[PDB]
């Protein structure tokens, strides 16, 4: 008879190691208070 | 006789507010006669 390798049960001598790459990440600008907000927090603006 | 629409600003605890002219008003913006607003701060006589 004749067989392909798919017709034979396969056992592995290899030890698995599944290493995945750390993905790209984007940091958007972020501020708690803008300098416009900090300027506006004063009650009276002398210039204005 | 001069009439001026102005912006008014008040900071916490809102017992007074300022006008765009730089003039302070020593009364709560929320002072009144209803819903317990009569307990809000005022530095002026009742006839004012």
């Amino acid at each position: 008879h004749q067989l392909s390798r798919a017709d034979v049960t396969t056992v592995s001598t290899f030890i698995d190691l599944n290493i995945t790459m750390l993905e790209d990440h984007e940091f958007v600008p972020l501020e708690v208070y803008t300098r416009h907000e900090i300027k506006d927090s004063g009650l009276l603006d002398y210039t204005e | 006789c001069i009439v001026e629409e102005v912006d008014a600003r008040s900071v916490y605890p809102y017992d007074e507010f300022v006008l765009a002219t730089g003039d302070f008003v020593y009364m709560s913006p929320f002072y009144g006669y209803r819903e317990g607003s009569h307990t809000e701060h005022t530095s002026y006589a009742a006839d004012r």
